[PDB]
């Protein structure tokens, strides 16, 4: 069983050109129609590589792809190109080159790209780490400025705290979806559990509500230790990221709005000084 | 606090798991269950987060006894040992940090007094819709926090607005801003004081710190007297040529009036004439439909053609109105003798100058 | 302020100071750094503002030494007798 020839790939990848540099520099920022258009171009398609690791959940974790096959298959391997071609140019583009050695939005891609271009010469697809794909969408709240609909900055961190939840809540789901379908190292995966996306989504929303059912849990003690680390983590960041910025959404007005003219109500408006006593 | 939680939640764990692996003592130990370390401690994180799922459960009463005492006591240290030191944990500062240097943004610093009714304005007629290639980004800075207006003020100026708290006389407050790389910096001041010698000092105070960091800035200030702006020429870094410029409320505010008493409505054309207006077009034959046709005039600053060179100021006058249907107001006269002294509606003898 | 017969630049003055982040303005002359040393900076060492924080400093001194203060309250006031 291959996993670890995809992991350990993985891991191991994780371990004149100062004008070339900057023709996509102000494609960078937010100052041409053109910039825009990749990173839209690069979150509708993550959104369309997501949905086939939905699809790909109810396959079974390794298996065989040739090039002449489903079409959805074939499509995925060019986004995954256009994919190698997008973040491959902010190599020397970025500024820091130290920094994106650990970038957030690195990381997610050192552990999907590879795994693919690994597994065109060996033809086969395992069901890898693709779900963290769903990790870009926290730049959700960058293009959705750009089509001039999110203005008002408390909308833009509303959309950003939804963005995060989500996609944290997505990401973790696919993390222990993963980890549950296979069984355990120690116990030579003779303790899978079979589960399928959308439970597994159900699971780690009953979890983070901490309502607890326990119509599903986890089974592999691999699982286990993964739900012990990631309720602390949900806390942590319930406890430090949110509970402020909840508050700033919870500034309710006292006295505003307007009157309601009913009929055959001839409203008196009394104003100046205004007391008790008076 | 992580230590004393990770002690504690360990110690419980290790006290539940060797009651639940030993049985009970009435029931002579018949009642056992098996259960790993690991597994226990999965028992008592999933129930101090109060999740409870139930796939592992005590089963012994003497160990559903101590789940009883263990989550009061869990609460207890919950309630009344972290609750409060987690908000001391919870203190995230409103308005910090630093400007993020965006190349083609020459930000602007603003600093002195800043209000609502003072910046209003200044915003209104500074981002406004006609304005040709506002690429800058206005950067407050100062030491008390806005009210809740201001927050929505600078919530409408989403994109052009960054606000930050602290003075102009800490040399680290400028280096946050970064004053050092600036287009210019404007120091406001109030309409009111209780005396006007505060302010005008306050704000000469902070011309001289914020020339004392960077003295090849354009800093367009405000005075609230006359005798008080002499006062900045005594900065040998602050040179006017250069275009660092005072605008005093007092000698215009109040010296529009006076030039309004010779003609009457003078203040109405030379604030009309610099404040960036909206035409709305008024098909209407009012008043307004007339006093809308000069509104859309500005003012602008030109060197003069080669062709100009040596002819009277009437004649150019007279050229630059039927030629090309502009108003020449005034010129500028530079002799080494004197600085050079603008003249307004010079007369014929006066002849054109070469640039 | 000017005159005839010179710049005033060079009349000696003392400013009694009440902030040491607020000594760097009274020199014209560029300094290296903004966050300069009171002691490093340049109208200190030149001796033309006292600022009346450096007193302060005194209270240390005089704590390890029982007489810092009688030296220096003889030495300045010109005969501080009892």
């Amino acid at each position: 069983r291959m996993w670890w020839a995809f992991l350990a790939s993985s891991m191991v990848t994780f371990f004149w050109m100062t004008s070339v540099k900057d023709w996509a520099g102000v494609m960078i920022s937010a100052q041409t129609l053109t910039g825009r258009v990749l990173v839209v171009l690069v979150f509708a398609l993550s959104i369309g590589a997501l949905v086939i690791y939905f699809i790909d959940s109810s396959n079974p974790i390794e298996s065989c792809q040739n090039f002449y096959k489903d079409f959805t298959l074939q499509i995925d391997m060019a986004f995954n190109v256009f994919f190698l071609l997008y973040f491959g140019l902010r190599f020397i583009a970025a500024n820091d080159k130290l920094w994106f050695w650990l970038e957030v939005n690195s990381v997610v891609d050192f552990f999907t790209v590879p795994p693919v271009f690994v597994s065109v010469y060996l033809n086969r697809s395992w069901l890898g780490l693709r779900f963290l794909r769903a990790l870009r969408l926290i730049q959700f709240s960058e293009i959705l400025q750009f089509l001039n609909i999110l203005k008002t900055s408390n909308s833009i961190k509303l959309v950003n705290l939804l963005s995060i939840f989500i996609s944290t809540w997505l990401t973790a789901a696919g993390f222990i979806h993963l980890v549950e379908n296979s069984g355990d190292p120690w116990e030579n995966f003779q303790n899978n559990q079979a589960l399928t996306y959308w439970e597994c989504v159900y699971l780690l929303m009953v979890t983070m509500s901490t309502v607890g059912y326990g119509d599903v849990y986890a089974k592999t003690t691999l699982g286990r230790l993964f739900m012990v680390f990631f309720i602390l983590g949900g806390l942590a960041m319930f406890a430090s990221y949110v509970p402020e910025i909840i508050e700033l959404i919870g500034n309710r007005k006292k006295y505003g709005g307007s009157y309601s003219a009913v009929s055959g109500r001839k409203h008196i408006v009394v104003c100046g000084h205004i007391t008790l006593e008076s | 606090l992580l230590s004393i939680f990770i002690s504690t939640w360990l110690t419980a764990a290790g006290f539940i798991h060797l009651v639940e692996n030993s049985g009970d003592p009435w029931e002579n130990f018949q009642n056992n269950q098996a259960l790993t370390y690991w597994e226990c401690v999965y028992l008592l994180m999933v129930t101090m987060s109060t999740v409870g799922y139930g796939d592992v459960y005590a089963k012994t009463t003497l160990g559903r006894l101590f789940m009883v005492f263990f989550i009061l006591g869990g609460l207890a240290m919950f309630a009344s040992y972290v609750p409060e030191i987690i908000e001391l944990i919870g203190n995230r500062k409103k308005y910090g940090g630093s400007y993020s240097a965006v190349s083609g943004r020459k930000h602007i610093v603003v600093c002195g007094h800043i209000t609502l009714e003072s910046v209003s304005n200044f915003l209104k007629d500074f981002l406004h819709k006609d304005r040709d290639d506002v690429n800058v980004e206005i950067v407050f800075l100062h030491n008390i926090s806005p009210n809740l207006e201001l927050e929505a003020l600078f919530k409408r100026h989403f994109t052009q607005v960054e606000f930050y708290q602290g003075s102009v006389l800490n040399p680290h407050d400028l280096a946050r801003v970064k004053i050092e790389s600036a287009d210019a910096c404007l120091i406001l001041a109030n309409k009111y004081c209780a005396d006007p010698d505060a302010e005008d000092a306050s704000n000469i105070m902070r011309v001289i710190s914020i020339k004392n960091y960077h003295p090849k800035i354009r800093i367009i200030t405000q005075m609230l007297q006359y005798h008080n702006k002499a006062h900045l020429l005594n900065i040998p870094s602050w040179n006017w040529k250069e275009g660092d410029d005072a605008i005093c409320l007092a000698e215009l505010k109040l010296g529009f009036i006076a030039q309004s008493c010779l003609a009457q409505g003078l203040s109405t054309m030379l604030a009309n004439l610099f404040s960036m207006r909206s035409f709305i077009k008024i098909e209407e034959d009012t008043w307004q439909k007339y006093y809308l046709e000069g509104v859309s005039n500005e003012m602008y600053t030109e060197y003069l053609s080669s062709a100009f060179v040596g002819l009277s100021f009437p004649t150019v006058c007279e050229l630059c109105f039927v030629k090309l249907k502009l108003l020449m107001i005034a010129i500028e006269y530079k002799s080494a003798n004197r600085e050079s002294r603008i003249l307004i509606n010079p007369g014929n003898h006066l002849k054109i100058q070469e640039g | 302020m000017q005159f005839d017969d010179t710049t005033g630049v060079n009349i000696p003055i003392i400013t009694e100071l009440v902030n040491d982040t607020n000594v760097q303005f009274l020199d014209q002359d560029d300094d290296d750094d903004p966050d300069t040393e009171l002691y490093l900076t340049q109208p200190f060492a030149c001796g033309t503002a006292f600022a009346v924080s450096v007193l302060d400093s005194l209270m240390s001194a005089t704590y390890f030494n029982d007489n810092i203060l009688t030296l220096i309250r003889t030495l300045v006031t010109g005969g501080a007798t009892p």
